[PDB]
C-alpha cells in the first residue's frame, strides 16, 4: 500500500490524506 | 503540493502533518 | 528505558520506534 | 489519550505500545 | 488538511514537505 | 513573517505555500 | 518492542528515546 | 566540524542548525 | 558495531540499550 | 553560524551533525 | 551540563563541540 | 548544486553556510 506506495515510488500528500482519520 | 518520496519515520511524520488533529492509522504491508 | 514529555511530531515518531511492523494509530480527540 | 498520556503529562515506550496493531 | 503550531526545525520540516521540488526560503527575521 | 504566522499563532499547509519558490 | 533499520540521525534518535535521561554515548566506528 | 552525507529533510535540518535567525534558501536543481 | 549493525543489518531497541549510560 | 534553544532529541541531532564520525556523549544528568 | 547550557539557555555549534569523541 | 552535492557526495557546514541569508 501507501507505505510502500510513498517509499519504493512516491506519492501526493493527497494520497495520504487516506489514511487520515 | 508537490509528491514526495517518504521512508521510515518520514511517512509517519508526513501522515503527522497532513492529518492532524484528525488522527490517522500506520498500517505498513507485513 | 525512561520518561520523557513526547509531544506533535515526536510522539509520532516513538510511535514508529517503538511499533515499527506492526503499525500504529494515532488518535488525538481519543 | 495517548496526547493526554504523553504529552501533557508523560509516558513509557512501553505505554506507547498500547497504540500498536 | 489542517492548522498546528509549526516552530524551529519543525517549520523547515513542514516547508520541505509541503515545497519539495519547488524549493523554499525561510528568514525569521521578516 | 512565517514564525509569527505558524509558531506564536497557527498556519495551514496552504500558507507554507506562500514560501515555496 | 520490534527490530529497526536505523541509520544517521535515526540512531542517534532512537538512543535518545531508549536511554533518556540515563544518557548515553555515540561511537561509530571510524 | 565534519563532512556529512545529507539528504532530504536533514538537509533542510541543517540549514535550519547553521543558518539560524539569518535564515536560508533552498533550492534544489530541477 | 552498533552504529554499523543497526545501519546495515537491523537491531532491537534492547541492543540499543546496551548504549545507555 | 548562530545561537538557538535545542532541547531533547534536537539536542542530540544537533550533536550529530556537528560530531558525525567523530560521536558524541550525551549527559544529562550531568 | 549540556541540557543547561543549550535548552534551558542557548550555546553555539561550537560549544556542542565540547561534547564531541 | 549543495542539495545534489550534500546528498550524492558530502558536504561541509562551511559549505552550507553559503546558504544562509
Ligand atoms: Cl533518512
Ligand atoms: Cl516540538
Ligand atoms: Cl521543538
Ligand atoms: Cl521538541
Ligand atoms: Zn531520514
Ligand atoms: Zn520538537
Amino acid at each position: 500500500g501507501i507505505v510502500e506506495q510513498c517509499c519504493t515510488s512516491i506519492c501526493s500528500l493527497y494520497q495520504l490524506e487516506n489514511y487520515c482519520n | 503540493f508537490v509528491n514526495q518520496h517518504l521512508c521510515g519515520s518520514h511517512l509517519v511524520e508526513a501522515l503527522y502533518l497532513v492529518c492532524g488533529e484528525r488522527g490517522f492509522f500506520y498500517t505498513p504491508k507485513t
